[PDB]
Order: C-alpha cells, then structure tokens, then sequence
C-alpha cells in the first residue's frame, strides 16, 4: 500500500498554556529512505505566541 | 511521522507493517524547566495520501522560559529507544533545544505507538535504536508558517558492538 | 471544581474573584508506574449555573497496573501546595490511590490555574495548602455512572506553627 | 457581605468531558451542586461515549 | 530527626517503637530546576542520646540557581505523605524555598524510613500526614553555622472529613 | 505510659554529616536536643571541613 | 571510565585532555519504577595507572522489582546526549535494563563531568552522543565477582544528516 | 600522559537500600580505540542482594 514517494496530510487542533490554536499541513516524502518535509500553516491562534518548537514532533 | 523511517539491519518496520489500516500514536512530553506537552495522533492512509490528525495539550511552561518567550533556537538530532511492551510499540527520547545563551534546553519524550493491525499479524521488532533530524528549514511567516524537514533511520548500535552476539 | 473551597485564616480566593468572567486550569498528572494523564478546562458562570468543559489526553498507562487493570480502590485525601507563579496561580499536589490489598499507587499533579481576569484586578494568595477529600460515593453503573462527593479547605500549616512569625 | 445571609449558599454546576486515554476516545455529561463558601460539593457523571470505561474511573476524578 | 513528631488520632509511631534499635532512613530529593540531593542516615540510641550519622551526595545543581548561588530565602512549612510498602515505610513530600523577591523553587522528596526491629514486632501506621515546620532560627556564621528548628505532627486529613469513615 | 508524668520530656541528640555537593566535600557535626511527644526540637549546626558552604546550607535542612 | 572512549568527526575529548590532573564526575541515574543510585568518582593518574575512587548512594529501590530481587538480565547498548553546561559537561541518557519476561526496565541518567583543568585550558566539545555499550561478561562469583566490558564512541547523528550545515 | 593501552583501578564504597558493600577493581584498555574490560570484586557485604547491573555505570 506505500509507495517510493507519497504525500501526507495534517490537522491539528490544541491549547498550550491556555493558548487555542490549530494548524493545517501539506507534506511528501520517501518512506523507504526515511526522509520528509513539510509545510504547516496555523491557520487558528496565530501568530503563536510560543516556539514553534514544541510541535515540531506531533506535525 | 514514522512511516518515513529507513530501517536497517533486518529490523522490523512496526509503522509500514500496520496499513492500510494505519497506527495511532500517544506521547508526553516533559521539558527540564516544568513544562508538558501531550499529544494523540491517529494516522490513517485515504488513496495514496497518509492523513494524520493530532490533538494536543501543553502546560506549566515557564512565563519567562525559551518556548514561552518564543526564544528557542533549533533541535539537535536525537534518538530514540524503542521496544516492545504490552504487545505494542513503546518508545522513549531525550531531545534538546538549542537556545540563546548557548542554553540547552532538554526534554523527555515517552510515548506508545500502537497498531491498528492485531498483534498476531504483526513482527515485532527487538529493542534498537530510532535517530531523528529535526530541522526547521524556513520560518516563512512568523508563528503561522513552517517548514520541517525529517530523516529517520531504525539501526542498532553498530559503533560499538557486543562481544557476546547481541545486537 | 475549584469555585467550591473554604477559605480560613483570610487567605484570598483566586478562584471566586474570578468571576463573572471565570478561570481555566491545565495540568499533568504522572503516576508512579508511567501513566500520564492531561487536561485542560474552562470554568465558566451561566446565570446561577456553573459550567465546566473539560479536554482529556491520557497515556502511558501500563497495561497491567492498577489503572487498565480498573483495579484501583479508592482516593486518600490529598494535600495542595499553591502559590503565585508569573501572575498566575500554581499547584502542585501528591495523590495516592488505595488500592484493593493495601497498597498505594501515587501520582504527582502539576496544575496552573488561569483568571479570566487581569492579575491588577485580583488579591494574590501566598503560599499555602489545599486539602481535598475526594470521594466516589457510588458506583451506579460500570464504567458508566458515577456519584462523586469533594470537600476542600484553604488554609495554612496550623498544626506545626512557625515561630517566626509565618504562615 | 455583611453576613453569610447575604451569600449565595449553594450553586448548580454542569460539566463536559472528553478525551482519549491509551487509545480509547470517551464523552462524559455531569452535573453537580455544592456550597461554594462551606467547600463541600457531590456530582453524578455519565459517560455517554466509551462506556464502560476500560480503565479506572479515579484517573478522571480531579477532572470533573 | 524523626524522633520528635507529635502523632494525634492514635497513629502508630514507627521512630519511637524502633527503640532502643533505632532505624534508618534513606532519601533522594529532586529539585524542579535539576537538583538533585540524596542521603543516607543511621539513627541509634547511646543510652540517653540519640545518635545520627548522615552520609549526602548532592549533584546536577544550575550555577545560576537560588542553591549554588546561595539565593535561598527560607523553606515553607510542608507535609509528607507516610505510608508502608514493602514492610518498610515510605514517605514523599513536595517542599518549596520562599526565595527572597518571592519565587518559590520546589523540591519532591522521596523517602524509605528502615526500623531495626523486624515488622512483626511493630504495629504499623496507615496512610497518614507529617507536617513539617522547619526554621533556621539564626544564620550564626556564613555559610558555617546554623540554628535549626523544627515542629512535626503526625496526623490525618482532619479540615475535610470523609463522609465514609475513611480516615 | 499511665500519664505524661512517667515520659521522657526531652531527649538530646548528636549528628556527623558528611558528604559532597556539584564536587564541594564537607563535613558538619551537630548537637541538639527535643521534647519527643510534643515533636518540636532545635539543633545546632557546625561546617567543620569544607566551610564556608559555596552552597546554600537549606539542601541539608533535612538531613541534619 | 570516561578515559576510554573513541571519538570521531574531530570531537574534543574532554576527559583525555584533563590529564595529568584528570576528572570527577557526578551522577543520579532515576529508575522506571522509582528507584535512585546516585554516585560521585573521582578519576587520577598515578604514574601508569588510571584510579577510580567512587562513592555511591542508592534507595527506593523495590523489593519486588528485578533489581532487588536480582532477577536482572543485561544491559542493552546506549547514547547518552553530552554538551557544555556552567563551563563543564553535561550528560544524559535513557539506559534499558533487559528483564526476564520481556521487560524493559529503563532509567534516566544525570550526569555532570567535571575536569580538573581550568575550562580556559580545554577545548569544549560541541552538543554530540557517546555510544556505550556495557556487558557483564561473566558473573564469576554470584554476588561476589564480575567481569564487565565496555566499548564506547563519541559521534556526532551520522544515520541522518543535516539538511543546514549543523552536525 | 595517556598510552595505547592502559590499566586502571577502583574502590567503591556505597549504601543500596539500607545495604552496605565496598568493591576493588582491576581493568585494562586502549583509551583511544575506546574498549576495556574490568574485574569486580565484592569485598565487603558480599554477595549483594541486589542485582550488579545498577552498579555498572559506577565501575
């Protein structure tokens, strides 16, 4: 069912320090040779007023 | 996103094993300075696109701390243990965050993956180690949009082997 | 359900100064044997009528603890330390469930509690103690219905006196 | 206030609850009275997804 | 200094049955900002006074915290959850330094306390509370000589009565 | 006992200390004395090697 | 035993150049299931000969649990995350105990290394890990005497590579 | 003041659970190639009633 090289989607919805935000997201990679990048926009909450940082491993 | 892991040395690939179903994962993360960050993620594949979607609830980070002054600087790679418990995936990282002042700012990740599959179609693999790059390649618009770039690699501990077989 | 304490020795009330507007509370709460429980909520006032939302992320939780195995007996009474942190209330708290047998399983809570008002307009508490006596009166269902009593006291170490001359 | 004459001696409350823990997603309505100036309070909570709970409900206790 | 708690509510004393024996206690304390203090103490009794010998490895304290820079202002009263386990007694306390300027820097203790005599020769206490009020009375030199006092009552959560008979 | 008449009112007590913290050695003695039943006690301490403390002497309240 | 570690990629040696003076380290390694070890060592060169001196101080370990009732079984291989801190280095790691019945029981080291040169005649090695792999090769006498390996390298995340010019 | 290959000694003395012990050592090692191995001897509160392994990081 995986392929050489496939897309992902993201949605995120939380509250930090009581800060609401939710994020959207766009990405692709090789699963195979374990690597990817991608784009998240917030597109709730913003700008954030925390590092981005600390989601960077739930994207 | 574990899907995007090269594993090496025969190892099991507990994430690939688990479509088309999908697997979901569960973390807590807990920074040096007292903050939390706890996440849910169910990741699921529609068509020929992985589609994830996470929860998340943060709390107790520092008023005047790097992450609450939006004053951290990147994360150096990291790696992770992972073995099997309770017939799922069990995982555990030390990350930190470089910051200003030549500061680390260190945290601990546990977190569970667990399969949609039955334990009985799937290989477990052994305890081995999981390296992960981080890196924020361009904040494009500050605080709304990122770009995050990610290589993983699943390996043994092959810079310093056993004298008894072990991997 | 913070709105509900008694207050003595003229410690300020955080939570009751907070309305009509109301407050939030995050917190972590990690058990001794890994599980992790978080959650955030609202606390706001309806006319006469209190309302809570509340959101759950728990994880970690070892499948053959006391937990997952919903073989935990019951809650002892436990002991708040809160006191003022970056404009805002903290609290901390150790638990212990008494499980069926004798033994305790304890758990750490790392709460902050937020005003919907400005700190300007709010009396500070100093440091000081909240017991809480929490209590499930029935179990009327599973699983799936519960009857929960709490009572909650402010006060100061008044047992063991400083003398000094503080609370 | 003058004197507890003049206080509010009890005050309704309602709650909802959500999460997930170890995997399993549950919703939980309740609702509840107490005395806000005495500190004493009971509550009855439903779960109305989830249920029965696959864990103990005492890890919810200090979230209601 | 166990030995000297008032216990109320007919709690057993664990310290004061050890006699003339003595007992033991061992303890790591763990501070939010990385700290970590852990000893060892014998207690025993030669004739009419009570010997103590203390053994202490403190580590991973921050240069720029209240500890190494000699910030501390004074310790809050505290009370310490006492409870068996493994026929010994266990014991967990969250304390917190009132630094000067008012920020509180907490510390979670966590404590095994050995009798010398055999359990079946002691009655053992329930879960129940120790409140702690420790006082430096007088900083006599630097640095090099301190005056200590300390009041501690062994008691249950009495402000918030169960409504079940629990204590 | 029968009554507080036939308990021991106070009860003295002596402490070595010794021990290292972030790589600073010292040792303390103390002397001290309490009254058992009624839980209270005051001591003082002495920093005989290792002195003045490069530390904050509250670390050790606990363990004198 | 820090002197015997193989670094590549030009990482400083902290420990190599501390000699003739040499090193002590600090440490609190936290259990899973709530036991402490704390030690301190010091490391010295007399003559040809590297002597080791430590000091050692552990509690609340279980007695049911597989230390205490030494049902242990080996140590899996490690990466512990060193970098500078207050002029001196820092280390931390997750370390997993193998144990019968498939368990894991792991622990969390804290580490603070302490040269006794100056920090102004070092050259401070940047954030990397150090692979340490620790075998019991023999238990020669049961409780009495072991022989024990270790093999250990200091590297920098070679699996996966920087997409910015970071190590 | 470092050699190809060299040996070490120690002594540990420590507290466990209420359990005293004292321990020496004799090992031997290349430094650079970053191996060695050791021999501990229990020589006081032996055998120990805890298992070796929280004591190999010590050695």
């Amino acid at each position: 069912f995986l392929k050489k090289t496939m897309p992902f989607k993201t949605t995120i919805e939380g509250t930090v320090n009581g800060h609401y935000f939710k994020c959207t997201g766009k990405g692709e990679g090789n699963p195979f040779e374990g690597t990817q990048e991608m784009k998240i926009e917030v597109i709730e909450g913003g700008p954030l007023p925390f590092a981005f940082h600390i989601l960077s491993t739930s994207c | 996103s574990k899907t995007f892991i090269k594993y090496v040395s025969g190892i099991p690939d507990y994430f690939k094993q688990s479509f088309p179903e999908g697997f979901t994962w569960e973390r807590t993360t807990t920074y040096e300075d007292g903050g939390f960050l706890t996440a849910h993620q169910d990741t699921s594949l529609d068509g020929d696109c992985l589609v994830y979607k996470v929860k998340i609830l943060g709390n107790n980070f520092p008023a005047d701390g790097p992450v609450m002054q939006n004053k951290a600087g990147r994360w150096e790679p990291s790696t992770e243990i992972v073995y099997e418990v309770d017939g799922v995936l069990r995982g555990q990282s030390l990350m930190a965050l470089k910051c200003p002042g030549g500061r680390h700012l260190t945290c601990h990740l546990h977190t569970t993956y667990r399969s949609k599959k039955p334990a009985s179609a799937l290989k477990m693999p052994g305890f081995h180690f999981e390296d992960h790059r981080i890196e924020i390649m361009e904040e494009v618009e500050k605080g709304k949009c990122y770009k995050q770039y990610e290589a993983a690699v699943g390996r043994y501990c092959d810079a310093a082997p056993s004298k008894l077989g072990h991997n």
